[PDB]
RNA sequence: UUCCCGGGCCUUGUACACACCGCCCGUCACGCCAUGGGAGCGGGCUCUACCCGAAGUCGCCGGGAGCCUACGGGCAGGCGCCGAGGGUAGGGCCCGUGACUGGGGCGAAGUCGUAACAAGGUAGCUGUACCGGAAGGUGCGGCUGGA
RNA sequence: AGCUAGUUGGUGGGGUAAUGGCCCACCAAGGCGACGACGGGUAGCCGGUCUGAGAGGAUGGCCGGCCACAGGGGCACUGAGACACGGGCCCCACUCCUACGGGAGGCAGCAGUUAGGAAUCUUCCGCAAUGGGCGCAAGCCUGACGGAGCGACGCCGCUUGGAGGAAGAAGCCCUUCGGGGUGUAAACUCCUGAACCCGGGACGAAACCCCCGACGAGGGGACUGACGGUACCGGGGUAAUAGCGCCGGCCAACUCCGUGCCAGCAGCCGCGGUAAUACGGAGGGCGCGAGCGUUACCCGGAUUCACUGGGCGUAAAGGGCGUGUAGGCGGCCUGGGGCGUCCCAUGUGAAAGACCACGGCUCAACCGUGGGGGAGCGUGGGAUACGCUCAGGCUAGACGGUGGGAGAGGGUGGUGGAAUUCCCGGAGUAGCGGUGAAAUGCGCAGAUACCGGGAGGAACGCCGAUGGCGAAGGCAGCCACCUGGUCCACCCGUGACGCUGAGGCGCGAAAGCGUGGGGAGCAAACCGGAUUAGAUACCCGGGUAGUCCACGCCCUAAACGAUGCGCGCUAGGUCUCUGGGUCUCCUGGGGGCCGAAGCUAACGCGUUAAGCGCGCCGCCUGGGGAGUACGGCCGCAAGGC
C-alpha cells in the first residue's frame, strides 16, 4: 500500500499459535491415565494404535500416543507427557515418554533406545 | 496535474530511449536544468538547449545510445540502462554525506540536491554534503 | 447414412486423467470431536449509593476531673473530618456449567434420489421471493464464468 | 467511541525542604478524545542479550543503572534522609504459648524444611583480601564479600595411548561359495606414560600500627590467609571410561534375515497387504564424541505483513456509484526567513558488554590494559539546491465569458396507434386449444374463425445500429414545460483557486415490505393433465400475491470491463458517432477491431493499458468452518453492514 497508508494502518504481526497446550510451555508435563485403549488410524494407513487418556496437572484430560511395541499402562498409571503428534491418530497430539515414571520402556529394544526409554544391554556389551 | 516535475522528466527520458528517438521535449526548471546538465556531462546524453514550444518553455534533450549490433534484434544497446527516481514526493529520502550509495558498484551515478548546488555521489563526497537524493542512473 | 453398434480424421467444451463402468451433490442413519443458543446454576474482576468504622494526621475543647521543670503554656483526655476495612443494595464485564436444541467436522466399503462437470440430457451462475424428504424447483432481474 | 466532580481554570488559604487541585473554601464552565481519549487484557524498564545479509523481529535470566515491593491493607513517629525487609500502631488470614485474660511471629536476607512442579544447590569456611558501620586508636560487627561444597546446566581445556604388525587369525556379516568385509582393527613387540605414592610449597599482604622527622611530606621496623598443603615445581610411577543419533528422499551412510496394511515408523511426502536400503534385529557405514538425542520456546529460512522487499483482469483481493469533511499530495519565474534538510566544532551518549589490537593466568574459556566509530538529543556557527513559510509575478493546471453542437440524461403534465383480454350486437357453424404424442380444459346452454361497437390496463414494432446519453444502478411512441451533465470553436476574464479522499451525506436493477389506488397480459405459491420407477420439476390448462401508480421503507447482485480516480510520457492500420476548419484532408471528444515497443505464469493488454512514472484512497495474506457465532449499529419484517 501506500507510504501514508503505511503510516496511517501498519503491517500486522504473525502471532503463532500453540500446537501442544501443555501449560506454561512446559517441555513435559505429567498426569494420571484414565483410559488405555487401542484406536484405528486415518484413511491411507490400517492398524490398532495404543494410546491413552491423561488427566494432567494442567487441569486437562488429554489422549496420548503410547510409542513402542507394547506398553504396561493401566487406569491409574502415572505417566509423562512430551508433546509432538501423530498424523494417522486424530485428536492425538501428545506423545508419552517411556521410561518415566510407572510407564516403563520397551524390553529387548536394541538400537534406538535413547528413544522409547530402554536401558543399555550389559552383557559385555 | 504534474505531482513529480523531476519523475516526470526521468520518464520522459525512460520512454524516450525505448523506442530510440532523436530528442523528446520536457518543460523547463532550473533544478530541471542542473540535473540535465549533470547528465549531460557524464555521457548519458548529448547535451540540451532551451528551446521553445508555443510560448512555452521546453528542453529538446538529445539522446545517446550504444552502436549497432548483429544477430537477431540489431536495436542498440541504451547508454541510459536504468534511471528511476529515488525521493519521492510522498517518500522523502535525505541522506547525509556518511549514508550515500555506490550505484553498479561505483559504475553508475546518484544525483542529489544539497546546499552546495546539485551534485553526483562522487562530488558530494568529495565536497563532503550530501542531502536529496534525486535519483540513480546507469 | 437419418437411426442402432463399432471405428477414422478435424474442431469445440470439460470440475474427467485408476480417463463417463469417470466424477460429483444434499438431506437421512450410527459413532466421535470441537461448538452456538438455552429455563437457569456456580464463580472472578469491577463500578455506584448508603451504614458501621480501628490505628493515625489534622481541627476544636482541655470545662462542674487529673498531672507538669518557669502557667494569658504543655501533656493526658474528650469531640469532630478523613479513614483501612466489614455490611447492605443495585448495575457492568469475563469465565466455568446446564436438561434440551441448531449447525460444523471427521469416520476405507450404510439408505434415498441425480443437482452441478460435455448443450450433463431443463445452459449454468447469481440477488431475491415462495415452495419441496433431499439435493433442489419455479417467479422477477442481472452475468458470460454458454449456446 | 465517547470520557471527565477536584473534573478544567482562577482567587485566597492550608501543607511541604519546595512548585503543583497536593488538600480546603469561594468564583467561572471548562478539560480530554480517531494524532485513538476512556475502557479491557498483558507486562517491571534500560544498558544489553538472541537472531538476522541487513533493515527488522524476539527478549530483559546472570551483571550494572532506575523503579516498585517486604504475609494482605492502612497510618504516622523519629530522623538530613523512611512511610522504614530483620522499628512502632491498627484491621483481617495464618502459626505458636497460655494459669483463658492476653501474649508472641512475618526467610521476596545466607543456608535449610515443606507444598507445587518437568525442574533449580551446602543448615560449609573466614573476616586474610576488597567494601560498609562505629571508634583518637586498639579493635568490634559485617550470610556485602572472599572462597570452598553439590548438578555434564553452559562454555573452554585434557585423558581413555603412540609407533610397529599377516596377501591378512578366531568370532561374526554378505556371497554370482571362488571369495569379499569388520581390518592395522585386534593378538603380539617395544616406547611414552593419565591417574596414584613421595619431598618442597606459595602470588594474592600491604597498609591500619610503631620509631625518626612534629601523630604532615619522607625513611625504616613489626603483626596478619579463609582458600590450604591447595595451585604449581621436583622424584617415582601402572596402558588406562565410550558412548549416542541416524543410514527411503530433504540428507552423509546398504545389505541380510524376520515380518506381511500385522506388529509397527513418522517432521513433510508417505512406508508396512511375501521376496522392505522406510518396521524389528544383525553385519556394516555415516555424523558427533563426554556427550548424544528428544521435548518446549525465540529468530531464521518466510521476499508467506514485503521500509529495504509483495501484490489485487482470470489465483486471495477495486469500495455498487457519486459528492465531499479531515488528512495526504501538488505547476513555472523572482526574492526574505532558515522550520524540514546538510555541514562544522562542542555537550552528552556511565561502567560492563560487542569490535580492533596488546597482554594475564602452562593454552583456551575467563580476565586486565589501551583504541575506535556508533545511533539518538543540547548549545553555538555556517550552507539555501529541494521541502515549508512570507511576499512579488507568470501562464501550460483549473474555473469562467461569447457563439454553438448531439443525445433512450432527469422530473412533471398531456396525448397516439398496433396488439391482448373482457362486454354488447351481427353472421356463422361441429369442433377449438394445446403437445414429442396426448390429455386436462373450452364447445350446440351457439365456441374456435369473421365483422361492427364499447371498456380497460400494460408495453412502445418499423426507425433501431456490433449506435447514443449518464457517476453508477440505468434510460426507447410523440408532445410541451422545468433540468443536469457534456463536446467544439474563439484564445477574450480570474489567475494555482489543483488531485485524491478515512468517516459523513446522497443516488442506488430486480425481488421484498407498509398505506392507498389499478389490475389487460404475464406469473412465484396453489390446483389440475400428461411425461416418469417415483415429479412437489422440465411439457400443457387454470391461477393468487407480484409485475403498474403515488408516498414511504428496504442497500442486496456475476451492482462485470470481475480492471478506483487524476495527470504526464511511449508506432500505427482500420470501423463507427458527434463538432470545427484554408472541410482532397487536418484537428478535437466518444464508442469498437487488429496490432510497434513494452508488460503477463499463460490466457491477453496495448495512448478507451493490464506499458513506462507520480499522488491519494480501497482491498488481499492457505482451503473449510463462514459472511456463520457473539457483541455493536440499522430495519416493520425479510434481513443488512
Ligand atoms: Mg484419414
Ligand atoms: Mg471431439
Ligand atoms: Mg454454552
Ligand atoms: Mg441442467
Ligand atoms: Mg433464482
Ligand atoms: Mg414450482
Ligand atoms: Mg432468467
Ligand atoms: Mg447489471
Ligand atoms: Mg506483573
Ligand atoms: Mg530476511
Ligand atoms: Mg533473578
Ligand atoms: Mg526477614
Ligand atoms: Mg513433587
Ligand atoms: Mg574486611
Ligand atoms: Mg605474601
Ligand atoms: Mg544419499
Ligand atoms: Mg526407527
Ligand atoms: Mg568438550
Ligand atoms: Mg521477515
Ligand atoms: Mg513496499
Ligand atoms: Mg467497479
Ligand atoms: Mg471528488
Ligand atoms: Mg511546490
Ligand atoms: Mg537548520
Ligand atoms: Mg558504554
Ligand atoms: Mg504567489
Ligand atoms: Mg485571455
Ligand atoms: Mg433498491
Ligand atoms: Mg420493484
Ligand atoms: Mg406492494
Ligand atoms: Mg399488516
Ligand atoms: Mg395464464
Ligand atoms: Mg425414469
Ligand atoms: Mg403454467
Ligand atoms: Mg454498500
Ligand atoms: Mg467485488
Ligand atoms: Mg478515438
Ligand atoms: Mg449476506
Ligand atoms: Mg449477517
Amino acid at each position: 500500500p501506500t507510504i501514508n497508508q503505511l503510516v496511517r494502518k501498519g503491517r500486522e504481526k504473525v502471532r503463532k499459535k500453540s500446537k501442544v497446550p501443555a501449560l506454561k510451555g512446559a517441555p513435559f508435563r505429567r498426569g494420571v491415565c484414565t483410559v488405555v485403549r487401542t484406536v484405528t488410524p486415518k484413511k491411507p494407513n490400517s492398524a490398532l494404535r495404543k494410546v491413552a487418556k491423561v488427566r494432567l496437572t494442567s487441569g486437562y484430560e488429554v489422549t496420548a500416543y503410547i510409542p513402542g511395541e507394547g506398553h504396561n499402562l493401566q487406569e491409574h498409571s502415572v505417566v509423562l507427557i512430551r508433546g509432538g503428534r501423530v498424523k494417522d491418530l486424530p485428536g492425538v497430539r501428545y506423545h508419552i515418554v517411556r521410561g518415566v515414571y510407572d510407564a516403563a520402556g520397551v524390553k529387548d529394544r536394541k538400537k534406538s533406545r535413547s528413544k522409547y526409554g530402554t536401558k543399555k544391554p550389559k552383557e559385555a556389551a | 496535474m504534474l505531482t513529480d516535475p523531476i519523475a516526470d522528466m526521468l520518464t520522459r527520458i525512460r520512454n524516450a530511449t525505448r523506442v530510440y528517438k532523436e530528442s523528446t521535449d520536457v518543460p523547463a526548471s532550473r533544478f530541471k536544468e542542473e540535473i540535465l546538465r549533470i547528465l549531460a556531462r557524464e555521457g548519458f546524453i548529448k547535451g540540451y538547449e532551451r528551446v521553445d514550444v508555443d510560448g512555452k518553455p521546453y528542453l529538446r534533450v538529445y539522446l545517446k545510445y550504444g552502436p549497432r549490433r548483429q544477430g537477431p534484434d540489431p536495436r542498440p544497446e541504451q547508454v541510459i540502462h536504468h534511471i528511476r527516481r529515488i525521493s519521492k514526493p510522498g517518500r522523502r529520502v535525505y541522506v547525509g554525506v556518511k549514508e550515500i550509495p555506490r550505484v553498479r558498484r561505483g559504475l553508475g551515478i546518484a544525483i542529489l540536491s544539497t546546499s552546495k548546488g546539485v551534485l553526483t555521489d562522487r562530488e558530494a563526497r568529495k565536497l563532503g554534503v550530501g542531502g536529496e537524493l534525486i535519483c540513480e542512473v546507469w
